[PDB]
């Protein structure tokens, strides 16, 4: 049951936009809302509006009086001397709650005229006509106007609606909540050479009487919220999908072949999401818009998605196909379960984010294989356990503070830190995988189909929300639908992993009792760490003995420590028979390293990742080597690679080398075995016999049979030896000698890989392989032996580093004349120049990176150069570079770059709270408090980034370096 | 300037066009 927090119900909204002026960055328009009051004596009506100048408001064609105030413009007063962050977080939460449409509130308060009170008490319709104007919007809707001359279509100027969550208040007045569903009528009067893309279906396109402008009329009969309404106006090249004909793809001019190749996969994503769920795609059209200077890499609205143009690749670009493919896939998953089925509160957001991430993981499983699915699930689980042990924990479904261990309030999406938002979505889809583990996948897809079917029977009624609230899901409704389809309720699993905000830590060690033939496990939990919680459920453990692989369920109550499980025979060591594996197959194992008295080959605690856990198991090194070689699970091979770094014995070198030589191993395991072999090789110097690690293996796999030092000409058509070939010198360059100087045998090998590179014969580009070669050249740089702080000149230039510097100069200059993809070689060469500057080789001068961080460059070059400037101002304690970065945060045209500068200055801070630095003035405290209070008031993501930066630099209490 | 000269880093207008686009196809 859904009861509105608003005293009115909104039925229909007309959004008309005229006069989109690109020179002056200005729109004019009106908005006409059709509300039905649910309570008599409605009097004031409270709507949401930011940055719009409200000209006049007429209610039922009668002139009404409005008052506007935004408490989130300046959160605390300018003349308050408070400088602690808990004060700002409480004031910011109160300010966002005072404009919240999820309460009854709002920023624009319109007073109903007196003569309509007899029209409002007996509950009859009210039609509110506001007309407004955006004069020059800061972060409302982004105007990308290039400075080439010509007409606005000839120079490539466009507008798009940017922002996250409820940010539609930034460009027209609305009820900007996800729970106020209404039908829509959208008119946009644009230039005749431009096209206006929006939500709904385009019913017509009429000309103006001078035929210089045309009006696009859109209609949206599926009741969506105001927060799902978008807009993209530009000189877009239109491409109808040749497979599905209601899907149109819009790109920027001159990028039509890239659009043709890139969006050619999307019909398979549509077919997948419509056959695992049994509902068809709910909207009547689908539109993909590719734009410049995007807010996020992929945004999903109702019947529309806005991607950045940096996803567009051609047919000869690999290492970008899978990333763009999965961006399209998660946009479509959010089309199904973020835009059609919406949220009922700010709680129950974990339901929608979990269903979106879970069905996108099912797509990844079918498309890229179960092994890529397991690797992705393991990397997300490692991400969450790192974040939750780092700071507190992520609390899905809080109850309204519920989480007081962090520095922000979790009551609203616009007060969350961006890393918390990312980890929120990550934990939501892993908890949905856990619900699939308890209640099987076909029942899970039946739950999702029942939600979609209730929403689509709701979506066709005309009753103003008598039935339109069946399109809003809640937690209680989701659990009730689960209990309807399965008969089991998941309330212990919901109580543990949703309502409780923690992950578990397992420390395991075993001992084999030879007398009674048992395996005595010893599993203890660390439940006193700040991020942890105590697990009391069951726990699966998989033991591989000589007779095969056996699963055991252990009951781990609070007082439990020793778990005795039984062991089988050892009669497959009496005769040589094959040892049967986890799957149905069996292999020949070399049992010379195994103990004579124990049959068990390896043990895995929680193999299926059925809890949110971090396992620290103490096996013997031969058990880790057997688990690396003969396991049929990629997460166990990865964890054995990760645990073999502590055992540098030559049997582990043989194990990793046999993994590296082995095709029919998953390629991301071999790419990890490269770096593990490099670390082991660095640890057993003065024992290593022959050549450096992986060199003979590289010449055996990727070089000519007649010439060992000449590499084969590039043929990248295998896509697994391409990735292994481009990752093996990067790990080979980490080879550390006894003198701590990289062997001139590996550096010469990398330089010969660079010289003899011929790419005139493959059908794929070479930009990522050459960029990884520059990364391998940067990995070989050891710190220089400066004497008496000698000024770095050409007289003291290392003879090794002169070759590296010549190569990166040649590569960067050739990129200036012939570029590649993603400007990968510019990014790699800027990263390598920063590596050479971090050691004492090149003079520590930020002027090159400051010239590459200007506005007109590509955004990857910009963020690489700004990462170099952030690293410089951390190491050299530069005041003027920090003022340069803070000025660039305040006034840069691209807001993604501002968010990225705040993000990088949070990750690599110039000082922490423990450090005494010269940069801890009262002036810097006043600048960052002014940046939290004012200055970042227009983005909701810069303000949370400024809160994160103030927390990283000065902590939760009063800045110490202050009177 | 004689030894190791670097071409100076020049600002463009649309950097994604010179980054992402392939030149030999």
């Amino acid at each position: 049951g859904f009861e509105s927090p608003r005293p009115y119900k909104l039925t229909h909204q007309v959004v008309c936009i005229n006069n989109i002026n690109f020179q002056r960055k200005s729109v004019v328009g009106f908005v006409e809302l059709t509300i039905f009051p649910t309570v008599a004596n409605l009097n004031r009506i409270k709507l949401n509006s930011k940055q719009c100048r409200i000209y006049r408001v007429r209610i039922n064609d009668l002139e009404a009086a409005f008052i506007y105030n935004d408490p989130t413009l300046e959160v605390c007063h300018s003349e308050s001397k408070q400088r602690n962050l808990n004060y700002f977080s409480n004031a910011y939460a109160a300010a966002v709650s005072a404009v919240d449409p999820d309460a009854g509130n709002g920023e624009l308060c319109i007073k109903v005229p007196s003569e309509l009170w007899k029209h409002v008490d007996e509950l009859k319709v009210l039609k509110i006509h506001i007309n407004f104007s955006l004069d020059q919007p800061k972060g409302g809707l982004h105007f990308v106007v290039p400075s080439v001359e010509g007409s606005m279509a000839e120079r490539g100027a466009h507008v798009f609606s940017c922002g996250y969550q409820n940010s539609t208040r930034f460009w027209f007045p609305c009820v900007d909540s996800y729970s106020e569903l209404c039908t829509w009528k959208l008119e946009f009067t644009v230039d005749a050479a431009m096209v206006a893309v929006s939500n709904g279906d385009l019913v017509e396109t009429v000309y103006t009487h001078d035929m210089r402008k045309k009006t696009f009329h859109y209609m949206l009969t599926i009741p969506t919220a105001a927060s799902n309404i978008s807009l993209a106006i530009g000189p877009f090249e239109i491409l109808v999908d040749p497979y599905m004909h209601e899907v149109t793809h819009f790109c920027l001019p001159q990028l039509l072949p890239l659009l043709k190749h890139t969006t050619s996969y999307l019909h398979e994503v549509f077919e997948f999401y419509e056959e695992i769920l049994t509902c068809r795609y709910p909207y009547s059209c689908f539109k993909t818009v590719f734009i410049d200077e995007a807010y996020v890499e992929v945004a999903a609205y109702a019947s529309m998605s806005i991607f950045s143009t940096n996803l567009l690749h051609s047919a000869m670009i690999i290492d970008e196909t899978p990333l763009t493919r999965r961006c399209l896939a998660q946009s479509l998953a959010q089309q199904f379960f973020g835009c059609f089925i919406s949220r009922m509160s700010w709680s129950d957001e974990w339901v929608l984010k979990g269903i979106s991430g879970y069905i996108y993981g099912l797509w990844m499983k079918k498309t890229f294989g179960v092994n890529e699915y397991r690797h992705w699930i393991k990397e997300e689980l490692d991400k969450i356990v790192a974040y939750e042990l780092k700071t507190g924990g992520v609390l899905l479904h809080p109850i309204f503070n519920p989480a007081s261990h962090l520095h922000f309030s979790i009551k609203h999406p616009h007060t969350l830190s961006w890393e918390y938002y990312s980890m929120f979505q990550c934990k939501a889809h892993l908890v949905m995988r856990l619900i699939e583990n308890r209640i099987s996948m076909e029942f899970m897809l039946q739950v999702f189909n029942k939600l979609l079917s209730l929403a689509s029977t709701a979506s066709s009624q005309k009753f103003q929300s008598h039935m339109w609230s069946q399109m809003l899901v809640s937690t209680s409704g989701f659990l009730k639908s689960i209990s309807n389809v399965s008969g089991k309720d998941i309330q212990p699993l919901i109580k543990q992993w949703v309502d409780q905000s923690g992950v578990v830590k397992f420390y395991g060690s075993f001992a084999f009792n030879r007398k009674r033939n048992v395996l005595e496990l010893e599993i203890k939990q660390d439940y006193t760490s700040p991020g942890t919680q105590k697990y009391v459920g069951p726990l699966k453990v998989t033991v591989q003995e000589l007779d095969g692989s056996f699963n055991h369920t252990l009951q781990i109550e609070e007082n439990s420590l020793k778990h005795d499980i039984p062991c089988h025979s050892k009669s497959r060591r009496n005769k040589k028979k094959k040892i049967p594996l986890m799957n149905g197959e069996e292999v020949d194992m070399d049992l010379s390293a195994m103990d004579a008295d124990s049959p068990l080959l390896w043990i895995r605690i929680d193999p299926d990742m059925s809890v949110l856990r971090k396992v620290e198991f103490e096996q013997a090194d031969f058990m880790w080597q057997y688990q690396l070689r003969y396991e049929r699970d990629v997460v166990a091979q990865q964890e054995s690679i990760l645990a073999l770094e502590k055992f540098p014995t030559p049997a582990s070198r043989l194990a990793l080398t046999d993994i590296l030589e082995q095709e029919q191993c998953f390629y991301r395991v071999r790419m990890s075995a490269c770096f593990c072999l490099a670390k082991i090789a660095n640890s057993m110097v003065s024992t290593w016999t022959g050549p450096p690690a992986m060199k003979s293996l590289f010449t055996r796999m990727f070089c000519c049979k007649s010439c060992p030092n000449i590499v084969k000409t590039n043929n990248f058509m295998s896509f697994q030896s391409y990735f292994l070939q481009k990752t093996m010198p990067v790990a080979m360059a980490l080879l550390r000698d006894v003198h701590n100087l990289c062997p001139k045998e590996v550096l010469t090998f990398i330089l010969d890989l660079i010289k003899y590179n011929d790419n005139r014969k493959n059908k794929f580009s070479d930009n990522y392989y050459r960029a990884e070669m520059i990364d391998a050249l940067a990995n070989s740089v050891t710190p220089a032996v400066s004497v008496n702080n000698e000024v770095r000149t050409l007289d003291n230039l290392n003879p090794d580093v002169r070759l590296i510097l010549e190569e990166i100069t040649r590569f960067l200059n050739m990129e200036k004349l012939l570029p590649s993809y993603r400007h990968t070689i510019t990014v790699s060469c800027l990263r390598a120049i920063r590596v050479l500057q971090k050691n004492g080789h090149v003079p520590s001068d930020p002027a090159l990176f400051k010239s590459y961080a200007e506005y007109g460059h590509f955004v990857d070059i910009r963020i690489a150069a700004l990462e170099a400037v952030v690293d410089y101002t951390k190491v050299d304690r530069s005041y003027e570079e920090l003022q340069w970065l803070l000025n660039m945060i305040q006034n840069d045209p691209v807001p993604y770059v501002r968010h990225k500068i705040l993000n990088m200055l949070t990750k690599n801070p110039p000082f922490t709270k423990n450090m005494e630095s010269p940069l801890c003035n009262e002036a810097l405290v006043d600048q960052l408090w002014k940046l939290m209070n004012s200055g970042t008031s227009h983005d909701w993501r810069l303000r949370c980034g400024a809160v994160d930066l103030y927390f990283t630099l000065f902590g939760l209490s009063r800045p110490s370096c202050l009177p | 300037v004689s030894t190791f000269p670097l071409i100076a880093a020049r600002p463009f207008t649309i950097p994604y066009l010179t980054a992402l686009l392939p030149s030999e196809l």
